[PDB]
C-alpha cells in the first residue's frame, strides 16, 4: 500500500464524501466482525484509506461522536 | 408652480456669489475625501 | 390522483359561486375532518445531544437567550436536553 | 518564486505550469492583435478630412465582425479546455499529504503510514537569517518527494483560505468542512514559494508556503526524524 | 346568483378620468391618448398639428421603418416644412381642454 | 350602506391650493406633524446610538 | 363624546398642540428641578 | 455649442484663488491626519 | 403649457417618501440594536412610523384615484406595469430560499449523517395540516375569483361575501400555520433543514399576512362603493398578490413538506 | 418652498440633480479610500497596520464607489434627467416613489459609514463571504450594518428599475415604437430589468446570512450542514449581472456622444446596437460561476462556464465595432467628451480582452485572487465606466446647468486622468502574473517597483479630482449661459433649451403615424 488510489465513484476535486464513506465502511465491517466473530476478521483496507484521506481533525471529532453516541452516520 | 426657473436656479445652492459658493463646494467635496481619513484615525484611537 | 370532469362552458359569478360552495368550501371541510381524525398526538421525540441541531452561536435576541421563538417544551428540548 | 522587475509568470516547475505559459502566450498573442487593430482602426478614422455624413449600410460587415471574433474564440477555447481536462486527470499518486489553512497558518498531515503532522508558520521578517526571504520563509518547509505524482487535499478548520503555488500551477480554496484535491508534480528539486490566496483576516498575507523537493530517500528520513 | 348595486364610471368617474371619458365618446381626442394619422403632406394638405400655444414639437418619424425621429418646434403661422423629407404640418388651435 | 364617495371627490376637488395629503382637513396636518417628528426624533435617536457605539 | 367629536375641529387642536406643547415643555423644566436627576443634570 | 460672455468673469487670479483654495480643502486634512499617523499607532 | 394636454398624473409634493425613507434608517439601524444592545424602541419607532407612511401614502393614492379622477387610462396601465414587475421581484426573492433548499437537500453533508432530511429530525407529515393549508389556499384562490366576478358584474352583495369568505381562508390559514410552528419538533437552529424550512415558509407566511391585510383593504374601499364595475386595479392588484402566494405555497408544499421530507 | 422642492419632489428633473449631487460627493469618499490603498502599498512595510484595518478600507472602497458613486449618477443622474426627455415624458411613471429611492441612499450610505466606526469595521471583502463574514470571526454590529446598507441599496435600486421599465414601455408618444427610441433609453432600459432580476437573489442571500448570524440558523455553516460555497452562488448569480449593470448605460452615453461629435443622424446598426446589448444582458446571466473557478467544481460545469463567458465577446465586439463605424465619415469634432469617448473606446477594449483571459478556468487557477484581476476590472471600471460618466457630465452639463465648461481647461483634466490611470492600473497586470495576491497589506520585496509607481499614478489622478472640482466652480463662477446647440434634430433632451423648464412636455409632442 502506498496511499489510497484513484476512486471512480470520487473522480472529482471534492473528495468529502471519498473519506467519508470509507470511514462509515470501515467502522460499519468492523461492528459486523465483531457481532459475527467469523474468527473476527478484519477489514483494514477501509481504515487505510480513510486515515490517508481524512484530515486528523474530522476522525478525531467522529470517534469522539461514536462514543457519546452522537454521531449522525449510520454504522 | 412658484418654482424660478432658469440658469442657477434649478439647484439646491445659490450660485448668486461666486465666493459664498466656493466655500460651499469646498466643504461640500472637502469634508467628503476627508472623512475616510478620520475613520481610520479613529480606528486607530480604540482600545 | 384526477384528470378533470364537468365542463360548464359558461363561466360567469354564478359559475365561480358554484365551484365555491360545491367544490373549494367542501374539499375544505373533507381535510379539516381527515386532520381532525389524524389528530395523533405524536410522544415527544428521544433526546440525543446530536450536534448538528440545537445549534447556538449566539443567544438569542430574546428571553434567556437559549429559547427559540415558538418554543413548545413538549416536543422541543434545550441543548442540554429537554425543558421539564 | 518572484524576483524584481517581473513582467510575466514564474519559471515553471511542473509540466500543467509549462502548458500554461504557452497557452498564456498564444492567448496574449491575439490579445495584441486585436487590441492594436482597434487602436488602428480609431486613429484610421480619426485621420481624414474627408466626409460621408449620410446614411450607411450596416449587416453587410456586420457579418465579418461577428463571424471572426467566433473563430478566434475556438481557436482559444479549444487549447483552455484540453488544458482543463489535463489537469483533472486520470493519475495515480504514489504519495496524499493533506493541508489545513488556520487563522494565519497552514498545517500538514502526512498520514499514509504514520501520524505524522505539524505547523507552518511564516518566519517574522525579524528573525530572519542572512539571505531568507522577508514575508515568505516559513519555519517548517513542507517537504515532499520531487519527480513524483503527490495527492494534496486541501481544507481549512476556520474561515476560507487558499493553498496556492505558482511556480507548480496550483491554487485550491481551502474551504471548511470540504476536502479538494489537487495534484502536484514538480519536475526538479529545490524550493518552492506561495502565499494565501483568500482574504482571511488580520493575517492574510503573512502565512505563507514554502514547498522543498528533495529526492525519495531524503524524503523518507526527514518524514521519520519529524515522528 | 342575482342581485346589483356597484357604481359605474359613467355615474362615478370624475376629473380627468371623466373627461378623457366623455371627449372620447364624442369621437375627439384632447389628452393626446391616440396617434394622430398623416395627411398627404403636401403644401397644400399639411398635417395639421393642434395646439394649446403657438408652437409645439413635432416629431417626423421620415420613413416607416426608420429608427430616427427628426424633431423641431412648428410655429403658428404658414406651413413648415420636416428639414429631412419636406413634409408640411401646421399648427392649428386646441380646442377641447376642460 | 351609504356610498358618498360624490361628497369627498368635491371635498378633494375643492380650489383651495392645498397638497393632497393636507386637502381632507386638520387630522392629515395632525398625523403630518406628528409622523414627521417621530422620523427626525428617530434619526436623531440612531445618530446618538451610533456615536456612542463607535466608542469601546 | 360623540358630540364633541367633529370633523371641522382640527385648526383648534393643532393650534392646542403647539400651547399644549409649550406648556409640555414647562413642566419638565419644572419637574426637572425637583427630580434633579443627575442625568438631567449632565444634560 | 455657442454661449454669451460671462456675466460674471473670473480673471486670472479669481482662477488661481479658486484652483488654490479647491486644492488646499483636499490635501490639508488629509496630511494632517496622514503627518501624525504614528502618533495614533503610538496612543 | 399652463394646462396640459397629456393623460398623465403629476403628483403633489409629498413627505412620505422621505419619511420612509427614514423609517428604513431606523428600523434597519433598529434591528442592529435590538440584535447587539439589546434594545427595541428603536424598532419601535421605526415600525410605527412606518405605518404612519403607508398608510399616509395610500390614502393620498386613493385620495388622487377615486376622489380627484387622476387615474386615466394611461395612467392605470402603468400601474399594471408596476404591480408585475414587482410580484416578479418577489418571484425572484424566494427563487434564493428554493436555491438554499436544493442545494441541500440534494447534496446532504456528512455532518448530517450524509443524508435527508438530517439523522435527528423528524419531518411533519404532508398528508396532515400541509395538506389542510393546501387546500384552504386554492379555495380561496376560487373565492376571489368569484369575487372578481361578481365586482365586474356590479353584484355588491355577492362581492362582498367573496371577498369575505376569500379573507377569513387567509386567516384560517395563518393560525392554521401559526400552531404548526409552536408544535412542530424542529426548530429555526436546527441545522439546515430549520432554516430552510423557517425561513422559506415563514417568508411566505409573512406575504399571507400582508395579502390578507390588502384584501382587507380592499374589502373596506368596496363597502364605501370606491369600486366601479370596471375601474378597480386596487383589487386586481390585491388579486394578483394573492395568487402569487398560492402559488409560492404550492412550491413549497411539494419541495419542502413533501420531497425534502 | 426649498423643502418642497428639494425634499418632497415629484420632479425627474430634479431628483435626478439630487442623485448626481450624492454620486459626486460620494465620489470623493471612494477616491479617498483608494489613495489610502495606495499609501499602504506604495513602499514596502505596513503603513496603517494588520489587514484588518486595511481590508476595511478596501471593502468601503468597493461598496463606495460601486453602490454609492457609479450607480446613483449613471441611472439616477443620467437615467432621470435625460429618460422622460428622450422620449417626450411629462415625467417618470411614479414621480413619488422615484424620490424614496432616492431618499433611501443617504440612509444607506450612513449605515455603510457606521459599519466603519463600530467595533473593528469589516474587513471582509465587497464579496462580504462567510466564514469571515460570520458572527466568529467578524463579531459584532459592523457586518450586520454592511448587510442593512445593502438592503437599503437594493430597494432602492429595484424600486428605480420598476419606474424606469414602466416609464420607458409606457409613456412614449403613441406612434413611437421602441425600435424608434435613443440607445441609451434602451441601454437603461435593458439595465432596469438586470436590476429587478438579480438585485433579490442578492438580497435573499446576505438575508441569509444575517440570520446565520444572529437567528442560529446554519445556510452556511457546516456544522448544521449548510455550505460557504451556497454564498457564493447567490452572491454571484448577482454579482455578475451587477457588472454589466455598471456598464450598460455607459454604453449608452458613449454611442450618443459619438455620434454627436461625429455630425452623425444616427449611430451606425441601430438595430445590432440594440441586439447586443440584449445579448448581453442575457448572457450575463448564466456566467456567474467564472468567479469560483478554484472552488473545487466539476470540470465538466468548469468548462461550460468558461465557454458561456466566452461568448459575451461576439455582441460586445459588434458594439466597439459600430461605434468605429459610426466615426467612419465623420466630421469629427475635438471637444472634452470625444476625448473622453475614444479613451473608453480602446481602454474597455482592452480591460474587456483582459477578462477574455481569465474566462479560461485553467489559466483562472493561477491567475484567481491575483493582481491581474484587480487589473482587468479597473481598466473596465476606471477607464470605462468613469470615462463614460465623465463624458456624458462634460456632453450634457449646459443642459443640466444653463451654463459652459471651460473646453480648455477640461481637456486638461483629460490629460492629467489619462497618464494617471494608466500609470496606476498597467504595472498591476505584471504584479498579478508574477503571483501578488490581492487584499495584501504587504507584499514580498520583490514586487516593490511596480507598487511603486502604481501608488504614484494614484497621485496622479488624485490631482485630477481635484482640478475637476474646480472646473465646475469657475463654470458656476462666470457664467456664460448657453445660446445655440448643434443637431438638435435629431437629439430631443436639448429641444427645450438650457435648463429644460421645471414643467417639460406639457403640452405633448406630435408624431405622426405613417
Ligand atoms: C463594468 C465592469 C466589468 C465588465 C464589463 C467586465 C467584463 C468581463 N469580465 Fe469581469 N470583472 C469585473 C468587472 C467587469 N468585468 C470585476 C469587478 C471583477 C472582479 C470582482 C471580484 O471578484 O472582486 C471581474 C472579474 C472577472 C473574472 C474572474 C477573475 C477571478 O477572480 O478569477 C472573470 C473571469 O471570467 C471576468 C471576465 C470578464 C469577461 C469575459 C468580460 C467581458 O464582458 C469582456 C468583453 C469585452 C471584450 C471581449 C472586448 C471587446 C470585443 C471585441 C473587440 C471583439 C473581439 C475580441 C475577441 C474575439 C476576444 N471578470
Ligand atoms: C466604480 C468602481 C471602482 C473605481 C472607479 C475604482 C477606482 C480606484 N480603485 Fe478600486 N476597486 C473597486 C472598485 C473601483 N475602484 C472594487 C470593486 C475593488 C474590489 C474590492 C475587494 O477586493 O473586495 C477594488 C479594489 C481596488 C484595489 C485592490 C486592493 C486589494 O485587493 O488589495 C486597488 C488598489 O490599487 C484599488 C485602487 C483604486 C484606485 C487607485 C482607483 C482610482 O482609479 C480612483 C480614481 C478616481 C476616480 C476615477 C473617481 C473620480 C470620479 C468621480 C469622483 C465622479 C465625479 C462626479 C461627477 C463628475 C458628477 N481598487
Ligand atoms: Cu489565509
Ligand atoms: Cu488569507
Ligand atoms: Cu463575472
Ligand atoms: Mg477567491
Ligand atoms: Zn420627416
Amino acid at each position: 500500500y502506498q496511499t489510497a488510489p484513484f476512486d471512480s465513484r470520487f473522480p472529482n476535486q471534492n473528495q468529502t464524501r471519498n473519506c467519508w464513506q470509507n470511514y462509515l465502511d470501515f467502522h460499519r465491517c468492523e461492528k459486523a466482525m465483531t457481532a459475527k466473530g467469523g474468527d473476527v476478521s478484519v477489514c483494514e483496507w477501509y481504515r487505510r484509506v480513510y486515515k490517508s484521506l481524512c484530515p486528523i481533525s474530522w476522525v478525531s471529532t467522529w470517534d469522539d461522536r461514536r462514543a457519546e453516541g452522537t454521531f449522525p452516520g449510520k454504522i | 408652480s412658484h418654482y424660478e426657473e432658469g440658469p442657477g436656479k434649478n439647484i439646491p445652492f445659490s450660485v448668486e456669489n461666486k465666493w459664498r459658493l466656493l466655500a460651499m463646494m469646498t466643504l461640500f467635496f472637502g469634508s467628503g475625501f476627508a472623512a475616510p481619513f478620520f475613520i481610520v484615525r479613529h480606528q486607530l484611537l480604540k482600545k | 390522483a384526477s384528470a378533470a370532469k364537468g365542463d360548464h362552458g359558461g363561466t360567469g359569478a354564478r359559475t365561480w359561486r358554484f365551484l365555491t360552495f360545491g367544490l373549494a368550501l367542501p374539499s375544505v371541510a373533507l381535510c379539516t375532518l381527515n386532520s381532525w381524525l389524524h389528530s395523533g398526538h405524536r410522544e415527544r421525540p428521544a433526546f440525543i445531544p446530536y450536534h448538528h441541531l440545537r445549534i447556538r452561536t449566539k443567544p438569542f435576541s430574546w428571553g434567556d437567550g437559549n429559547h427559540t421563538f415558538f418554543h413548545n417544551p413538549r416536543v422541543n428540548p434545550l441543548p442540554t436536553g429537554y425543558e421539564k | 518564486m518572484a524576483y524584481p522587475m517581473q513582467l510575466g509568470f514564474q519559471d515553471a516547475t511542473s509540466p500543467i505550469m509549462e502548458e500554461l505559459l504557452h497557452f498564456h502566450d498564444h492567448t496574449l498573442m491575439i490579445v495584441f492583435l486585436i487590441s492594436s487593430l482597434v487602436l488602428y482602426i480609431i486613429s484610421l478614422m480619426l485621420t481624414t478630412k474627408l466626409t460621408h455624413t449620410s446614411t450607411m449600410d450596416a449587416q453587410e460587415v456586420e457579418t465579418i465582425w461577428t463571424i471572426l471574433p467566433a473563430i478566434i474564440l475556438i481557436l482559444i477555447a479549444l487549447p483552455s479546455l484540453r488544458i482543463l481536462y489535463m489537469m483533472d486527470e486520470i493519475n495515480n499518486p504514489s504519495l496524499t499529504v493533506k493541508t489545513m489553512g488556520h487563522q494565519w497558518y497552514w498545517s500538514y498531515e502526512y498520514t499514509d503510514y504514520e501520524d505524522l503532522s505539524f505547523d507552518s508558520y511564516m518566519i517574522p521578517t525579524s528573525e530572519l537569517k542572512p539571505g531568507e526571504l522577508r514575508l515568505l520563509e516559513v519555519d517548517n518547509r513542507v517537504v515532499l518527494p520531487m519527480e513524483m505524482t503527490i495527492r494534496m487535499l486541501v481544507s481549512s478548520e476556520d474561515v476560507l483560505h487558499s493553498w496556492a503555488v505558482p511556480s507548480l500551477g496550483l491554487k485550491t480554496d481551502a474551504i471548511p468542512g470540504r476536502l479538494n484535491q489537487t495534484t502536484l508534480m514538480s519536475s526538479r528539486p529545490g524550493l518552492y514559494y506561495g502565499q494565501c490566496s483568500e482574504i482571511c483576516g488580520s493575517n492574510h498575507s503573512f502565512m505563507p508556503i514554502v514547498l522543498e523537493l528533495v529526492p525519495l530517500k531524503y524524503f523518507e528520513k526527514w518524514s521519520a526524524s519529524m515522528l | 346568483a342575482s342581485g346589483g348595486g356597484v357604481p359605474t364610471d359613467e355615474e362615478q368617474a370624475t376629473g380627468l378620468e371623466r373627461e378623457v371619458m366623455l371627449a372620447a365618446r364624442k369621437g375627439q381626442d384632447p389628452y393626446n391618448i391616440l396617434a394622430p394619422k398623416a395627411t398627404s403632406g403636401t403644401k397644400e394638405d399639411p398635417n395639421l398639428v393642434p395646439s394649446i400655444t403657438n408652437k409645439r414639437i413635432v416629431g417626423c418619424i421620415c420613413e416607416e421603418d426608420n429608427s430616427t425621429v427628426i424633431w423641431f418646434w412648428l410655429h403658428k403661422g404658414e406651413a413648415q416644412r420636416c428639414p429631412s423629407c419636406g413634409t408640411h404640418y401646421k399648427l392649428v388651435p386646441h380646442q377641447l381642454a376642460h | 350602506f351609504e356610498n358618498r364617495v360624490a361628497e369627498k371627490q368635491k371635498l378633494f376637488q375643492e380650489d383651495n391650493g392645498l397638497p393632497v395629503h393636507l386637502k381632507g382637513g386638520a387630522t392629515d396636518n395632525i398625523l403630518y406633524r406628528v409622523t414627521m417628528t417621530l422620523c427626525l426624533g428617530g434619526t436623531l435617536y440612531s445618530l446618538y446610538c451610533l456615536g456612542w457605539a463607535s466608542f469601546p | 363624546l360623540t358630540r364633541f367629536l367633529g370633523p371641522r375641529y382640527r385648526q383648534l387642536a393643532r393650534n392646542w398642540v403647539p400651547t399644549a406643547s409649550l406648556w409640555g415643555a414647562v413642566g419638565a423644566v419644572g419637574l426637572v428641578w425637583a427630580t434633579d436627576w443627575r442625568l438631567i443634570l449632565d444634560w | 455649442i455657442t454661449a454669451k460672455p460671462a456675466k460674471t468673469p473670473t480673471s486670472p487670479k479669481e482662477q488661481a484663488i479658486g484652483l488654490s483654495v479647491t486644492f488646499l480643502s483636499f490635501l490639508l486634512p488629509a496630511g494632517w491626519v496622514l503627518y501624525h499617523l504614528d502618533n495614533y499607532k503610538k496612543s | 403649457m399652463t394646462h396640459q394636454t397629456h393623460a398623465y398624473h403629476m403628483v403633489n409634493p409629498s413627505p412620505w417618501p422621505l419619511t420612509g425613507a427614514l423609517s428604513a434608517l431606523l428600523m434597519t439601524s433598529g434591528l442592529t440594536m435590538w440584535f447587539h444592545f439589546n434594545s427595541m424602541t428603536l424598532l419601535m419607532i421605526g415600525l410605527t412610523t412606518n405605518m404612519l407612511t403607508m398608510y399616509q401614502w395610500w390614502r393620498d393614492v386613493i385620495r388622487e384615484s377615486t376622489f380627484q379622477g387622476h387615474h386615466t387610462p394611461a395612467v392605470q396601465k402603468g400601474l399594471r406595469y408596476g404591480m408585475i414587475l414587482f410580484i416578479i421581484s418577489e418571484v425572484l426573492f424566494f427563487t434564493g430560499f428554493f436555491w438554499a433548499f436544493y442545494h441541500s437537500s440534494l447534496a446532504p453533508t456528512p455532518e448530517l449523517g450524509g443524508c435527508w432530511p438530517p439523522t435527528g429530525i423528524h419531518p411533519l407529515n404532508p398528508l396532515e395540516v400541509p395538506l389542510l393549508n393546501t387546500s384552504v389556499l386554492l379555495a380561496s384562490g376560487v373565492s376571489i375569483t368569484w369575487a372578481h366576478h361578481s365586482l365586474m358584474e356590479g353584484d355588491r352583495k355577492h362581492m362582498l361575501q367573496a371577498l369575505f369568505i376569500t379573507i377569513t381562508l387567509g386567516v384560517y390559514f395563518t393560525l392554521l400555520q401559526a400552531s404548526e410552528y409552536y408544535e412542530a419538533p424542529f426548530t429555526i437552529s436546527d441545522g439546515v433543514y430549520g432554516s430552510t424550512f423557517f425561513v422559506a415558509t415563514g417568508f411566505h407566511g409573512l406575504h399571507v399576512i400582508i395579502g390578507s391585510t390588502f384584501l382587507i383593504v380592499c374589502f373596506f374601499r368596496q363597502l364605501k362603493f370606491h369600486f366601479t364595475s370596471n375601474h378597480h386595479f386596487g383589487f386586481e392588484a390585491g388579486a394578483w398578490y394573492w395568487h402569487f402566494v398560492d402559488v409560492v405555497w404550492l412550491f413549497l408544499y411539494v419541495s419542502i413538506y413533501w420531497w425534502g421530507s | 418652498m426649498f423643502i418642497n422642492r428639494w425634499l418632497f419632489s415629484t420632479n425627474h428633473k430634479d431628483i435626478g440633480t439630487l442623485y448626481l449631487l450624492f454620486g459626486a460627493w460620494a465620489g470623493m469618499v471612494g477616491t479617498a479610500l483608494s489613495l489610502l490603498i495606495r499609501a499602504e502599498l506604495g513602499q514596502p512595510g505596513t503603513l496603517l497596520g494588520d489587514d484588518q484595518i486595511y481590508n476595511v478600507v478596501v471593502t468601503a472602497h468597493a461598496f463606495v464607489m460601486i453602490f454609492f458613486m457609479v450607480m446613483p449618477i449613471m441611472i439616477g443622474g443620467f437615467g432621470n434627467w435625460l429618460v422622460p426627455l428622450m422620449i417626450g415624458a411629462p415625467d417618470m411613471a411614479f414621480p413619488r416613489m422615484n424620490n424614496m429611492s432616492f431618499w433611501l441612499l443617504p440612509p444607506s450610505f450612513l449605515l455603510l459609514l457606521a459599519s466603519s466606526m463600530v467595533e473593528a469595521g469589516a474587513g471582509t471583502g465587497w464579496t462580504v463571504y462567510p466564514p469571515l463574514a460570520g458572527n466568529l470571526a467578524h463579531a459584532g454590529a459592523s457586518v450586520d450594518l454592511t448587510i442593512f446598507s445593502l438592503h437599503l441599496a437594493g430597494v432602492s435600486s429595484i424600486l428605480g428599475a420598476i419606474n424606469f421599465i414602466t416609464t420607458i414601455i409606457n409613456m412614449k408618444p403613441p406612434a413611437m415604437s421602441q425600435y424608434q427610441t435613443p440607445l441609451f433609453v434602451w441601454s437603461v432600459m435593458i439595465t432596469a430589468v438586470l436590476l429587478l432580476l438579480s438585485l433579490p437573489v442578492l438580497a435573499a442571500g446576505i438575508t441569509m446570512l444575517l440570520t446565520d448570524r444572529n437567528l442560529n440558523t446554519t445556510f452556511f455553516d457546516p456544522a448544521g450542514g449548510g455550505d460557504p460555497i451556497l454564498y457564493q452562488h447567490l452572491f454571484w448569480f448577482f454579482g455578475h449581472p451587477e457588472v454589466y449593470i455598471l456598464i450598460l448605460p455607459g454604453f449608452g452615453m458613449i454611442s450618443h456622444i459619438v455620434t454627436y461629435y461625429s455630425g452623425k443622424k444616427e449611430p451606425f446598426g441601430y438595430m445590432g446596437m440594440v441586439w447586443a446589448m440584449m445579448s448581453i444582458g442575457f448572457l450575463g446571466f448564466i456566467v456567474w460561476a467564472h468567479h469560483m473557478f478554484t472552488v473545487g467544481m466539476d470540470v465538466d460545469t468548469r468548462a461550460y462556464f468558461t465557454s458561456a463567458t466566452m461568448i459575451i465577446a461576439i455582441p460586445t465586439g459588434v458594439k466597439v465595432f459600430s461605434w468605429l463605424a459610426t466615426l467612419h465619415g465623420g466630421n469629427i469634432k475635438w471637444s472634452p467628451a470625444m476625448m473622453w469617448a475614444l479613451g473608453f473606446i480602446f481602454l474597455f477594449t482592452v480591460g474587456g480582452l483582459t477578462g477574455i483571459v481569465l474566462a479560461n478556468s485553467s489559466l483562472d487557477i493561477v491567475l484567481h485572487d491575483t493582481y491581474y484581476v484587480v487589473a482587468h476590472f479597473h481598466y473596465v471600471l476606471s477607464m470605462g465606466a468613469v470615462f463614460a460618466i465623465m463624458g456624458g457630465f462634460v456632453h450634457w452639463f449646459p443642459l443640466f446647468s444653463g451654463y459652459t465648461l471651460n473646453d480648455t481647461w477640461a481637456k486638461i483634466h483629460f490629460a492629467i486622468m489619462f497618464v494617471g490611470v494608466n500609470m496606476t492600473f498597467f504595472p498591476q497586470h505584471f504584479l498579478g502574473l508574477s503571483g501578488m495576491p490581492r487584499r495584501y497589506s504587504d507584499y514580498p520585496d520583490a514586487y516593490t517597483m511596480w507598487n511603486t509607481i502604481s501608488s504614484m499614478g494614484s497621485f496622479i489622478s488624485l490631482t485630477a479630482v481635484m482640478l475637476m472640482v474646480f472646473i465646475i466652480w469657475e463654470a458656476f463662477a462666470s457664467k456664460r449661459e448657453v445660446l445655440t446647440v448643434d443637431l438638435t434634430t435629431t437629439n430631443l433632451e436639448w429641444l427645450n433649451g438650457c435648463p429644460p423648464p421645471y414643467h417639460t412636455f406639457e403640452e405633448p409632442t406630435y408624431v405622426n403615424l405613417k
